[PDB]
RNA sequence: AAACUGCGAAUGGCUCAUUAAAUCAGUUAUGGUUCCUUUGGUCGCUCGCUCCUUACUUGGAUAACUGUGGUAAUUCU
RNA sequence: GUGGCGGCGACGACCCAUUCGAACGUCUGCCCUAUCAACUUUCGAUGGUAGUCGCCGUGCCUACCAUGGUGACCACGGGUGAGGGAAUCAGGGUUCGAUUCCGGAGAGGGAGCCUGAGAAACGGCUACCACAUCCAAGGAAGGAGGCGCGCAAAUUA
């Protein structure tokens, strides 16, 4: 669709978009390059992410973040706000004067970027440590997948 | 009514009561630092000019340029206090009034002008020196230092002369040839 | 806290140093140097506690500002310097060398040295990086920093510097076989020859370990000292 | 409630 | 109503009885309601 | 006082924090800086760490960038047209970063013919490549350009931009015809 | 002697007037910041209209000091 | 010859690194109460864009937007001698051992202000409020514990 959807306008930061060209380099394709980094650690850039047109400074691998701490799984269980996912992570409390265990869970609020698509309610996603991106927002999603 | 009076050039001080409010009138309603033809004092001071320097009302407190008030004021004097000042109006209700001579008459005061005061201290910088005694660059700083003699009832009699600063000695290029010195091995 | 405190109590210091508990009420917080806090001997404590030769703070004092005793090739008159492993001390008015080597037991022992070994040290690389006008410098464990290094030099690596230049006259490259010396964690003080090396990217690197008598441990890659190639150590060894 | 204007009568 | 962007009628205590009525108007009742119907064209 | 402390707000889950102690000094804020258009006055302030913060409070004149004929030249500022974050800095006349601006076109337009030696403004081996987009041709007719300000006026002291071109100055241009 | 300059007083003491992840324990990040002091680096100039014969060193002041004073009153002035 | 070369120190000085740190985060884990079951948007609760301020990241804050975030796996609310602990080292006739570590705040009462690397100062100042002292009556200077058991010395040197 269109990116240009707030009030001010949305660029990539790191792209000079108005360099004058010759007419014949304008007649063939008015194609922006994209910028797109490799995060490292073994993860792949989504081809999406290469070729998509998606303005979002927060994507790990479009975006001005890097990764770096604790990389951590879990079930995607919320979908209803705007580029970030509620999930949770399941695990059992051992008590030692009972010798038992009892059944805990922890809820995270993580961004999601555009160039993870098709994802529903209850897949497997693996995500990354970043700096704080909002008040209750530390991770990035990293990789999604399917049930 | 006191008035503390003094001759820079001459560099006198001198302190005289004035009685008598005839010769006083001729300083009320006045501002500070201004010129006031001082006629009115006598036969002595015609022709003489004084300057409104400062003075003390009757309780002690000074008088201050800024303020324009025939009374005291609380002001913000040097981190700063409520210090109470007198106002710059010359008035009838001072204790001692402050007098600088700018312009000097026909006779001579018996109590300033007549002897004098020397300066006591010669310049100790080797610049201040060339200045006042108008040396050249050839010429040589440490002949033209006052010498201050000195002498006390017991002792021998002797000459002190301060130490010149800023003089160029063998020891300040030196250093200054050891720095290049510094930055030539730095250099290789 | 609310600010920097710069009184150490005495039962707050580390426990290495020794000290007994009713000498008094403080100890003497090192002063700030190469080496960190925790993993320092002060020079009073090694002057007036390891080897007698000063009875109180005063004599330690006094010894010091006669310029008798050198660390690392240069004078020293604060008897609050924070000395580190792999150190050298000099006295010459006793002819005395000492180099700062972890025992068994975990703490610096008075390790007397050839007069000749005590012109080279041995330093871990921490840091590389290129600075202005496309020099490299290398800057080591003990503050140390060196332009125009090695480029076979990496980082984990050992170099060997003479105090006297202050420059590298050889290296010893990280890998398995050689010897190596924990410095940190529960198998502190002990010596051994790497076995092998796992990686864990974002992570820590884990490091195998066999003594001569062929126990096995694991340690981290922080904690270990390259002491020499092979089984040949290129400094000399305690008791 | 806490939006509801006040009414005042003319004394 | 974020942010205080919705009048309220809470009543507040620090600003109660901060001033007391004080009315100095030479006009009278009367002469002030027949001067604003006359007021303009009117 | 102005604190930017965080023990004021509320917790996630809506509950609130009664403090545990005053504001530090480390937490301190400061008032805004409104950089009008005038005559050149700024002041220095020090900060933690004994730096330096230079504080604009008017300002006139600063360089600009023609980007795409990447030409700096230091022009005087106009007015102001738009501002993103709220109208009321368009109407007081307040620069802040990412504001849109009238700059004077003089300096672009004698460099131009300066280089070009081709005509600009006037009433009716690879070469150089002369060529102007129809709307900056109209701007240069007009006098003034559209300039899009980079620098923060509080925090360095100096208004510094680049001239708006191409879609941007296209989506700009639409933004001002609507709010009119 | 007096005065000018530099450094510290923010640590240790002492203390009756607040507080459930707010503090605290362990781990973990600085690629999102700050830093007196300890230690190690770095710290030279071709010409480029400034002309002819300050870099053998350039300018302006102020305390201590001398002397005249005021008030019930500070070492206030 | 207004020649040319020079040692060992002291102090200061731009920047990099290091040490001492300080400050914001990640993860992991807190006692009782459900006769507290819903809470947050009660001067922002969640997030998006742009900006101010700040040493920096950030609803930290302001403008313009969406309607979100948490919760029986117990959210939220309320409690809780939260002098007492916590630890540490050392030891043959059972340990009358030893020591440390803190949650903050204030300087007659609430505000404003000045310096420094580091304090919204254990220290100056202004206004207001409350005290109390000296005077020639004009004006000036200020910021804690003992007894009440027939019993007050360490409130020191």
């Amino acid at each position: 669709a269109d990116i240009q959807t707030e009030r001010a306008y949305q660029k990539q930061p790191t792209i000079f978009q108005n360099k004058k060209r010759v007419l014949l380099g304008e007649t063939g394709k008015e194609k922006l390059p994209r910028y797109y980094k490799n995060i490292g650690l073994g993860f792949k850039t989504p081809k999406e992410a290469i070729e998509g047109t998606y303005i979002d400074k927060k994507c790990p691998f479009t975006g001005n973040v890097s990764i770096r701490g604790r990389i951590l799984s879990g079930v995607v269980t919320k979908m209803k706000m705007q580029r970030t996912i509620v999930i949770r992570r399941d695990y059992l409390h051992y008590i030692r004067k009972y010798n038992r265990f009892e059944k805990r869970h922890k809820n995270m609020s993580v961004h999601l970027s555009p160039c993870f698509r098709d994802v529903q309610i209850g897949d497997i996603v693996t995500v990354g440590e970043c700096r704080p991106l909002s008040k209750t927002v530390r991770f990035n999603v990293l990789k999604v997948t399917k049930a | 009514m006191k008035l503390n009076i003094s001759f820079p050039a001459t560099g006198c001080q001198k302190l005289i009561e004035v009685d008598d409010e005839r010769k006083l009138r001729t300083f009320y309603e006045k501002r500070m630092a201004t010129e006031v033809a001082a006629d009115a004092l006598g036969e002595e001071w015609k022709g003489y000019v004084v300057r409104i320097s400062g003075g003390n009302d009757k309780q002690g407190f000074p008088m201050k340029q800024g303020v324009l008030t025939h009374g005291r004021v609380r002001l913000l004097l040097s981190e700063r206090k409520r210090k109470s000042v007198r106002g710059c109006i010359v008035d009838a209700n001072l204790s001692v009034l402050n007098l600088v001579i700018v312009k000097k008459g026909e006779k001579d005061i018996p109590g300033l002008t007549d002897t004098t005061v020397p300066r006591r201290l010669g310049p100790k910088r080797a610049s201040r020196i060339r200045k006042l005694f108008n040396l050249s660059k050839e010429d040589d700083v440490r002949q033209y230092v006052v010498r201050k003699p000195l002498n006390k009832e017991g002792k021998k009699p002797r000459t002190k002369a301060p130490k010149i600063q800023r003089l160029v000695t063998p020891r300040v290029l030196q250093h200054k040839r050891r720095r290049i010195a510094l930055k030539k091995q730095r250099t290789k | 806290a609310r600010g920097p405190k710069k009184h150490l109590k005495r039962v707050a210091a580390p426990k290495h140093w020794m000290l007994d508990k009713l000498t008094g009420v403080f100890a003497p917080r090192p002063s700030t140097g190469p080496h960190k806090l925790r993993e320092c001997l002060p020079l009073i404590i090694f002057l007036r506690n390891r080897l007698k030769y000063a009875l109180t703070g005063d004599e330690v004092k006094k010894i010091c500002m006669q310029r008798f005793i050198k660390i690392d090739g240069k004078v020293r008159t604060d008897i609050t310097y924070p000395a580190g492993f792999m150190d050298v001390i000099s006295i010459d008015k006793t002819g005395e060398n000492f180099r700062l080597i972890y025992d068994t037991k975990g703490r610096f022992a008075v390790h007397r040295i050839t007069p000749e070994e005590a012109k080279y040290k041995l330093c871990k690389v921490r840091k590389i990086f290129v600075g202005t006008k496309g020099i490299p410098h290398l800057v080591t464990h003990d503050a140390r920093t060196i332009r125009y290094p090695d480029p076979l030099i990496k980082v984990n690596d050992t170099i060997q510097i003479d105090l006297e230049t202050g420059k590298i006259t050889d290296f010893i490259k990280f890998d398995t076989g050689n010897l190596c010396m924990v410095t940190g964690g529960a198998n502190l003080g002990r010596i051994g020859v790497i076995t092998n090396r796992e990686r864990h990217p974002g992570s820590f690197d884990v490091v195998h370990v066999k003594d001569a008598n062929g126990n096995s441990f694991a340690t981290r890659l922080s904690n270990i000292f390259v002491i020499g190639k092979g089984n040949k150590p290129w400094i000399s060894l305690p008791r | 409630k806490a939006f509801i204007p006040p009414k005042e009568k003319p004394i | 109503a974020s942010k205080g962007r919705k009048l309220r009628f809470h009543v507040l205590s620090k600003l109660l009885s901060f001033m007391a009525p004080i009315d100095h108007t030479t006009m009278n009742d009367d002469a002030r309601t027949e001067l604003y119907r006359s007021l303009f064209g009117q | 006082g102005i604190s930017r402390d965080n023990w004021h707000k509320r917790r996630k889950t809506g509950g609130k924090r009664k403090p545990y102690h005053k504001k530090r000094k480390y937490e301190l804020g400061r008032p805004a800086a409104n950089t009008k258009i005038g005559p050149r006055r700024i002041h220095t302030v020090r900060v933690r760490g004994g730096n330096k913060k230079y504080r604009a409070l008017r300002l006139d004149v600063g360089n600009f960038s023609w980007g795409s004929e990447c030409c700096t030249r230091k022009t005087r500022i106009i007015d102001v047209v738009y501002n993103a974050s709220n109208n009321e800095l368009v109407r007081t006349k307040t620069l802040v970063k990412n504001c849109i601006v009238l700059i004077d076109s003089t300096p672009y337009r004698q460099w131009y013919e300066s280089h070009y030696a081709l005509p600009l403004g006037r009433k009716k081996e690879r070469k150089k490549n002369a060529k102007i987009s129809s709307l900056l041709e109209e701007q240069f007719q007009q006098g003034k350009l559209l300039a899009c300000i980079a620098s923060r006026p509080g925090q360095c002291g100096r208004a510094d931009g680049y001239v708006l071109e191409g879609k941007e100055l296209e989506f700009y241009l639409r933004k001002i015809k609507a709010r009119k």
